[PDB]
């Protein structure tokens, strides 16, 4: 959830769009 | 409301999406700091896995402009001139600063940018290669006599550091780490040292108080400054240095430069240069009314969109009682012209035997800026009948101003007239007429006004004491 | 009510000197010719008192002078009565307004006023 | 409340991708803001993810325990 969001936010830092995408298909899940 | 408003940006971008918003980016990209102050913000726990950070770590030094140079994984150094540091000229590495390390092990890269920032401007030496290399070695003398110069004085007296600060040869000094330079603290004001009753102990905070920053400028004429520790010898009481040539003519001197600019008054610039010849500001540039340069000084501290427009009417309200402080600038002094000063930034010293005279005479002009400084507010006072006691400061000598009041119980005008000849001792007398009240005694002012802070304040006093007799 | 709140009163809000005059006079329905009421003694008073005289006042003064408003032998007896000396600016103020009536004193009024004029010099 | 649990977490979704946009706009206390509101919000989506916990332990048994009456009573 939240925690695979703060990992995603780390990737946007770093780098992105496939991270909000992964979020996406997290929400689906 | 802007919350829904937000809402109604997301319905807009569903409409349009966080895709397309990436694409946007990186075609402005084909085409800092706020990341770092929000990631705190998000910081409930920091970034375990960090698959690149190298390349982010290299987009820093392109925008810095720095040169990275990469040994492994582990190690990246940002070269420029002597300037090479390493996150795992001249000179060894120094230190593993646990400042910049524990910023990079947290989330806070734009801390580690500033740092930089800090090393870059500190040697934005106009002399390059030896010259520079010598430079920085006079610095590192000064640092090191300046140093020794703040130990003698706590061996001689264990005093605590808000003593050292206030009334100490230097003053409470911090060596200088990565790119921060050394700090003095010339001044901790009573009414800030407590916020909203702080005891110092050794942790002092950096920027709580006034600070004065020690560097190596370069500068359009030739000067002669120490190139070794010049302190080999040290007089037990005080200092003793050791005769210059040793010594070269870089063309440079050493500067103790301000962060905000102080206003300084045209005595205070005749009484410092006395000791010092070194032209302070060489070029005779402006000089106006020294009152309205502290007025911009109180105000400017916290800025506001409206300009106060105070006309010299200051307005204060206190627990007890209003007052109305009018700054009367321009009045004249005996020489028949009003105090005049000019904002004062940087103050040049070839060595450190003529800083204790220059801090000396710098810290009572920052304590009489400081008093009549507690004054200037951003009060919009309009159509106050109740209470209401106004009372105003004219410039009757350099180093002197009155504050002339009604008296409390009788009618006749009062007048305090207030001598900063100290930093910690003004020394003020009232004047009241032959047959009038015995308003105060200036002892019993003296006692609330040093417990407290500040000038506006010192005014309460004498009235509510005059008020209970 | 008195002179004194009257004249603090134009210090407190920024008055200019014509402003004050109005306003003196709304103050005070008789004029008594402001020197029954000791008008050059008042702004004296109030004007030498925080050691560096005070710009305000002293404008109010010179245009009560410079304007009829006050009789040159008040505002001599009330420059009489002044001396402390210690003070290099406040009489060389005092010596500026003598410096703007004098060599000109003419009262245009009663005998006795010209002989207030005559123990006023 | 399982379609108010769907929409508070659509809403937190939908915020969360128009702050992003935001960001690559900006690159000051609008976007401070943003940040803390958000704060609130998917902290109290982190504790509905904890209830979420324990819908799998005691909703889940209490689920089963009605699904498994149904057959048994056939």
């Amino acid at each position: 959830f939240l925690p695979l969001v703060h990992n995603i936010i780390k990737c946007m830092d770093k780098d992105q769009d496939l991270n909000a995408l992964k979020s996406k298909f997290q929400e689906m899940r | 409301l802007s919350k829904m408003s937000s809402l109604l940006e997301r319905l807009h971008a569903k409409f349009n999406p966080w895709s397309e918003t990436i694409k946007l980016v990186r075609q402005v990209m084909e085409k800092q700091h706020l990341v770092s102050c929000l990631e705190t913000l998000q910081k409930a726990l920091k970034v375990t896995s960090l698959p690149a950070m190298t390349d982010r770590l290299e987009s820093i030094a392109r925008q810095n402009g720095l040169g990275s140079h990469l040994s492994a994984s582990g190690t990246e150094c940002y070269i420029t001139s002597d300037m090479f540091y390493v996150e795992v000229h001249h000179g060894e590495n120094p230190v593993s600063c646990p400042e910049l390390v524990q910023q990079l092990r947290e989330k806070n890269f734009d801390e580690f940018s500033k740092h930089l920032k800090g090393l870059v401007n500190l040697y934005n030496l106009p002399g390059d290669n030896k010259l520079k290399t010598k430079m920085y070695l006079a610095l590192q003398s000064l640092e090191q006599d300046l140093s020794k110069m703040a130990i003698m004085y706590w061996k001689a007296t264990n005093a605590g550091p808000l003593d050292k600060i206030l009334h100490g040869s230097v003053g409470y000094l911090t060596p200088r780490s990565g790119g921060h330079l050394m700090n003095l603290k010339y001044y901790v004001s009573p009414s800030d040292l407590l916020d909203d009753i702080i005891l110092h102990e050794n942790n002092v905070s950096r920027s709580l108080g006034m600070n004065a920053s020690v560097t190596i400028e370069g500068t359009s004429a030739v000067y002669k400054l120490p190139i070794a520790p010049l302190i080999m010898g040290s007089h037990p009481v005080d200092n003793k240095w050791t005769p210059s040539f040793n010594s070269v003519d870089l063309p440079a001197c050493f500067f103790l430069k301000f962060p905000q600019p102080i206003p300084v008054s045209r005595a205070f610039v005749q009484k410092l240069q006395n000791c010092t010849g070194i032209p302070l500001f060489e070029t005779q540039p402006t000089y106006a009314p020294l009152y309205e340069l502290i007025t911009q000084f109180e105000l400017s501290k916290d800025p506001d969109p409206i300009p106060l427009n105070h006309n010299m009417r200051f307005y204060a309200a206190l627990p007890g009682q209003q007052h109305c402080y009018f700054l009367n600038k321009d009045a004249p002094l005996p020489d028949g012209r009003s105090l005049q000063g000019t904002l004062v930034s940087k103050i040049t010293f070839q060595h450190p035997g003529r800083v204790p005279l220059i801090l000396n005479l710098i810290r009572h002009q920052v304590a009489y800026n400081t008093l009549i400084g507690s004054c200037v507010k951003r009060t919009i006072l309009k159509e106050d009948s109740p209470g209401l006691l106004q009372f105003e400061v004219c410039p009757l000598s350099e180093s002197r101003f009155s504050v002339s009041f009604q008296h409390p119980v009788n009618d006749s005008l009062v007048c305090v007239v207030m001598d900063v000849q100290d930093s910690t001792h003004v020394s003020c007398k009232l004047y009241k007429g032959l047959s009038d009240a015995l308003i105060c005694t200036d002892d019993f002012i003296a006692k609330v006004v040093q417990r407290c802070m500040s000038i506006p304040v010192t005014m309460r006093a004498i009235r509510r004491k005059a008020e209970t007799i | 009510v008195n002179l004194k709140q009257a004249i603090l009163q134009a210090w407190k809000e920024r008055w200019s000197d014509y402003q004050w005059a109005i306003n003196m006079k709304k103050f005070f329905p008789k004029g008594a010719t402001w020197d029954i009421l000791n008008l050059a003694d008042a702004l004296l008073e109030q004007a030498m008192i925080g050691p560096s005289p005070n710009p305000l006042i002293l404008s109010y003064l010179k245009y009560a002078i410079s304007s009829q408003m006050v009789s040159y032998s008040s505002v001599l007896t009330a420059i009489s009565k002044f001396d402390d000396f210690s003070r290099d600016l406040c009489v060389q103020a005092l010596l500026d307004i003598m410096d703007m009536f004098c060599d000109r004193l003419s009262c245009h009024g009663k005998a006795e006023e010209c002989i207030g004029l005559c123990r006023a010099l | 409340t399982r379609e108010r649990l769907l929409s508070a977490l659509e809403d937190l979704e939908v915020l969360s991708r128009e702050l992003i946009e935001m960001l690559a706009i900006s690159r000051e206390n609008q976007v401070l803001e943003l940040l803390i509101h958000r704060d609130g919000e998917f902290q109290e989506l982190m504790k509905l993810a904890l209830n979420q916990g324990k819908i799998h332990h005691e909703m889940q048994v209490l689920e089963k325990e009605v699904e498994k009456r149904d057959s048994d009573i056939q």
